[PDB]
């Protein structure tokens, strides 16, 4: 599959917007990405953003600027003109089922299948929360791809100056057995459908795991052996050094 | 498409459903019965007027009676030599995905030539001949063993429409929730 | 007459689609934009008119205020003239288009075409006028044919926003006596006191 | 039709109609013009048995010489003949079992090779619990109407 | 289980080594020098 | 004299990227912010000015686009008006030239608060932005002879060679400054966020490296071995101690997919 890149540029970009334009009561704020899909890895350079304004009772009333997609051509093109609109991004933590209405505007101007960001504002996730879909023909389905991180000299200078393992991976597996736990209570809760065709994936695919013990252990105990050999030459950067302060040692009891 | 405009009243939908009685029969692709039970098809037509076959053909499939399908499709439909064919075929895919969820305990989906032959009533010789087939077709992965008298197969299909597992499966991520939460306090204290 | 922003809406339903003028009228609604937007364009050098579609499409924003026809008339050609008309989502998304505009100052105007009566609650109108009026939106509502096979729909809702002319809430019906398009609007205060007619 | 059977080619019913349905076997016109009933059928039947044991490799991982002769339609001599070939030119690589009187057809694999699959597993469960991640958000739409 | 402690006894050096080798250099800081 | 000049944490990024255009062609745009008396200059938000042939002059800013740009900022959220404006003087220091000085006297008219910032992006590459900024003088705090810009302290003069000679003398154009930045609580773990969805790429390296355990611990022991004839031979250290921090890297690393 393709991959997405999204640049600290952007992520701020979206991310400052949230006290900017006065966003509170659980509401988005609709933005637009700059970068180029034409490769394997799509890559934002740039963004900015956009009015939106929806009610919370009523689903059809969504208001979007039309206008300033042309006022972004008269400037970003007389500086680099590289930069085409491959789609949008959302501030809001989750997606609506207004979106879908939303690829409607947005096809006439982009020259490709748009794309769906979505950038979560409350930073209560584990690593990069930051998401990305792709629409395209299921009847219409949003293909998930890995979202990463740009390094250019354009941002990593910038993230460095404001600034300057497993542990971690324990969290975030936590993460995805309570949110198909969670999933299950409310469906329950809520009657007495591509979760439950998937769903089983897992669990014929951890006492599984059991059965290659026996042919786990063989490359385990090689690890401890490549650190036998190496716990010996451990030492051999140890005394070699006590050999050379004690000649140091020497030469002090003499001065 | 039939069902928002274009023709919408039941003229129309008995005349389709002829289509589909017989396609979803013959179809060996995707289970037998089991796309019937979903959409609502029978539901849009009536039980008599040679309609009763349609309805009469799940208990048929459920229990696998062999006597039944003989006085179930006459002489004016069976003559197809498409049927004569998979006459055969109807009782040996669901006999054997049913004998995949009786085994299964825990990691153990091992089969064996008995549990097979008696349900199906079928020589060991078409054991390891007609679920080959299935599993040629995507249906089943692991093969079976005729020296040791073993069938070992993998799981494939997702078994849509279950509904048991659900309150099953709810307690299994409860117990990995546990035993990573468990292994993941003693990764901050040491 | 004064500098001010218009926002119109075109009708399109299965009364728009069915035998309604003998030029196809979805093609002459073209023309009748083209009657208020050459009307209103020689009134001031700097006017601001939207395009809003809501008939039978969802609501959906077309194009932003401008000057100049070319970009609106391209895109009626591509729009659909099945469905029905709701004018309950599409006036209700025309108030945040108000906002549009660059001067604040501009007198807000609302003009829209209902050429066939709409299935939508009345309900939602009552609290919609009742918001439009603080706002001091101007509310020009032009029925054809409407009055006839179907009560007004529309008059609760002008009916909250009651306002003497020289604000808001202008009812008008178009005269079912046979005449020019152009004509229709020219006796209606709509282009009457502008740059051309 | 007979393209399709390759995979679930079970040689019980090829003989069948090789003794009695020839239209472009024994009968060439466009192309070969025809030499012989012998010439088109000595690689066919030496075809057909590589259609067989392709299968049984990768399907039966042992069987008996018993079963195995009975499923081939040939003798003891000439079952080792087909098999023992296709070991040289690297296609199948069976084990015969002399004593049992079986062939396994299951390779040998080392430790790092059932550890690498065990690998490529972990990595597939971690596609699926992000794949039914992101469907809860999706399904939404229809939980929460 | 005997891998284990060879880790421990290698481990188990490295910090006699720093306690050995370092505390004689204690005396040198102090006193005056050339 | 010093002052404070405060800059937010997205117009950083902004300037950086600007100045990417090119190196030879300077590069110009506008900013936003407020204002805290005269030793306050609270930068927030930049602009990106189109591009000149012109090369940075006073000819170069039109007027016509930037108008049709601010107007369409304030339906973004944009309440400031132009604090200033930021030039790029790549591989050179931090100084104004004759071009800058006749550019910005002709926004004094215009904005007296308004200030010419001068980043330097190539010799930013260090891990901290050398940048800095020349304001005008709006007076109110001078007249004649005051003392403005109050909490003189932090670094000196430094820049390069014209505008260092003169600082008290002539205060107009030209004037040494500090550069500030000042984030909240909620931009802190914006920059975060680049450290399940990495948890995946954990163990995707381990899969490779599960077949490749055989090769990968073949190339280091095989290293460790021609390493200690050297060692032995010498009668370094330095070598054989940087393949030892590579297996152990690649041991204890490897227990953690168990």
């Amino acid at each position: 599959h393709e991959k997405v890149t999204i640049a600290p540029l952007v992520l701020l970009s979206a991310l400052d917007h949230y006290e900017r334009t006065q966003t509170k009561e659980n509401k988005r704020c609709v933005g637009v990405i700059l970068g180029d899909a034409n490769s394997s890895t799509i890559r934002v350079t740039n963004s900015f953003a956009l009015p939106f304004e929806e009610d919370e009772k009523n689903s059809d009333v969504w208001f979007l600027d039309h206008n300033y997609i042309e006022n972004m051509n008269e400037m970003c093109k007389k500086i680099n003109a590289k930069e085409k609109l491959i789609g949008w991004y959302h501030s809001g933590p989750k997606l609506r089922a207004s979106d879908l209405k939303i690829n409607e505007l947005f096809k006439k101007y982009t020259q490709n299948n748009p794309l769906l960001l979505i950038v979560d504002v409350k930073q209560q996730g584990v690593g990069l929360p930051t998401d990305a879909y792709v629409a395209i023909e299921q009847e219409k389905t949003f293909l998930h791809l890995p979202c990463t991180i740009e390094a250019e000299e354009a941002e990593e200078i910038g993230v460095e100056h404001l600034l300057r393992i497993r542990l971690t991976n324990q969290l975030k597996s936590l993460k995805g057995l309570q949110s198909k736990l969670k999933d299950v209570v409310e469906y329950l809760d809520k009657v007495i459908h591509t979760i439950l065709g998937k769903l089983q994936d897992v669990f014929n695919l951890n006492n599984l795991q059991k059965a290659l013990t026996v042919k786990t252990n063989d490359e385990l105990m090689v690890i401890y052996i490549s650190n036998l050999v190496r716990s010996i030459i451990a030492f051999d950067d140890l005394i070699e050094n006590k050999i050379q302060n004690k000649k140091i040692q020497e030469q002090r009891v003499k001065d | 498409t039939l069902e928002p405009s274009t023709s919408i009243t039941l003229a129309e939908r008995q005349q389709l459903a002829y289509d589909l009685s017989i396609s979803a029969l013959l179809g060996d692709k995707i289970y037998n019965f089991g796309e019937l039970l979903h959409h609502p098809i029978m539901e849009t037509i009536v039980n008599d007027s040679n309609y009763d076959w349609l309805f009469q053909l799940l208990n048929a499939l459920t229990v696998g009676d062999f006597d039944k399908f003989d006085s179930l499709i006459k002489v004016q439909i069976s003559k197809i030599p498409i049927l004569a064919q998979h006459e055969s075929f109807l009782r040996q895919k669901i006999c054997l995905m049913t004998l995949i969820e009786t085994v299964f305990v825990k990691n153990i989906r091992m089969l064996s030539f008995e549990d097979i032959s008696k349900a199906t009533h079928l020589p060991k010789d078409n054991v390891e001949h007609l679920v080959m087939r299935a599993i040629s077709l995507g249906l089943l992965k692991g093969s079976i063993d005729q020296v040791n008298e073993l069938v070992t197969i993998s799981w494939v299909q997702p078994r849509i429409i279950s509904g048991d597992q659900i309150t099953k499966m709810k307690d299994r991520l409860v117990e990995w929730n546990d035993q990573v939460e468990k292994l993941g306090k003693k990764m901050e204290a040491r | 007459m004064v500098l001010e922003a218009t926002v119109l809406v075109i009708d399109n339903s299965e009364y728009s689609r069915n035998g309604d003028f003998p030029r196809t009228r979805f093609e002459a609604q073209i023309d009748s934009v083209e009657f208020i937007f050459q009307a209103k364009r020689n009134s001031n050098p700097e006017n601001t008119v939207g395009l809003i579609s809501g008939a039978g499409a969802n609501p959906r924003v077309l194009s932003t205020f401008t000057a100049e026809f070319g970009k609106i008339l391209a895109g009626l050609h591509d729009t659909q003239i099945e469905g029905k008309l709701h004018m309950a989502t599409a006036l209700q998304i025309a108030q945040l288009t108000l906002k549009h505009r660059q001067n604040k100052v501009q007198h807000q105007r609302i003009v829209a075409f209902v050429c066939s009566p709409i299935s939508d609650s009345r309900d939602e109108l009552i609290r919609l006028a009742k918001t439009l009026k603080k706002n001091n939106v101007a509310v020009d509502i032009i029925n054809f044919g409407e009055i006839e096979q179907n009560t007004e729909l529309l008059d609760e809702f002008i009916a909250a926003v009651n306002n003497p002319q020289e604000e808001t809430s202008h009812l008008l019906t178009v005269t079912p006596g046979p005449r020019l398009l152009y004509e229709n609007i020219a006796s209606s205060p709509i282009i009457l006191e502008e740059g051309s007619s | 039709s007979l393209v399709k059977l390759f995979t679930t080619n079970e040689l019980m019913r090829w003989p069948i109609v090789q003794k009695t349905y020839e239209p472009v076997l024994n009968e060439d016109d466009l192309a070969f013009g025809g030499e012989a009933n012998k010439h088109h059928w000595e690689d066919l039947q030496k075809r057909v048995i590589e259609h067989n044991l392709r299968v049984i490799s990768e399907y039966y991982s042992r069987i008996t010489l018993l079963r195995l002769n009975e499923l081939l339609d040939l003798t003891e001599s000439q079952t080792e003949t087909y098999i023992s070939d296709l070991v040289n030119q690297g296609i199948i690589y069976a084990k015969v079992n002399r004593p049992a009187k079986i062939v396994n057809f299951e390779k040998p694999k080392n430790s790092s090779q059932l550890l690498n699959e065990w690998s490529h597993n972990v990595d597939e469960l971690l596609e699926h619990i992000e794949t039914i991640g992101h469907l809860i958000t999706k399904e939404e739409i229809m939980h929460g109407l | 289980q005997v891998f284990d402690e060879r880790i421990k006894f290698a481990n188990q050096l490295h910090d006699e080594y720093l306690v050995s080798m370092r505390y004689p250099e204690d005396k040198k800081t102090q006193q005056n020098e050339k | 004299t010093k002052e404070t000049v405060y800059i937010s944490s997205i117009a950083l990024l902004k300037m950086l990227k600007h100045g990417r255009a090119g190196v030879p062609m300077e590069v110009m745009g506008l900013m936003l912010g407020e204002f805290v008396d005269d030793y306050t200059v609270n930068v927030v938000d930049v602009f990106a000015m189109p591009q000149s042939g012109t090369g940075v002059s006073v000819e170069a800013v039109d007027d016509v686009f930037q108008a049709k740009m601010m107007d369409m900022l304030k339906q973004t959220g944009r309440d400031q008006m132009v604090v200033g404006w930021y030039h790029s003087h790549p591989g050179f220091g931090c100084w104004l030239s004759s071009v800058d000085v006749n550019t910005q006297k002709s926004f004094e008219q215009l904005n007296s608060r308004a200030v010419a910032v001068v980043v330097d992006p190539i010799q930013s590459v260090k891990g901290k932005v050398v940048i800095d900024a020349f304001r005008l003088i709006d007076t109110g705090a001078l007249i004649n002879n005051l003392e403005p810009r109050q909490t003189t302290s932090n670094t000196g003069l430094l820049n390069k060679a014209n505008i260092q000679a003169l600082i008290h003398g002539l205060n107009r154009h030209y004037y040494s400054l500090n550069i500030d930045y000042h984030k909240t609580a909620k931009e802190t773990k914006m920059l975060m966020n680049l450290h399940y969805e990495e948890k995946e790429e954990s163990n995707l390296a381990a899969t490779k490296s599960m077949v490749k355990i055989a090769e990968q611990y073949s190339k280091r022991i095989e290293e460790e071995k021609e390493l200690t004839e050297e060692e032995l031979k010498t009668r370094p250290k330095k070598h054989l101690s940087e393949t030892a921090d590579e297996t152990l890297e690649n041991n204890i690393v490897s227990v953690l997919t168990a």
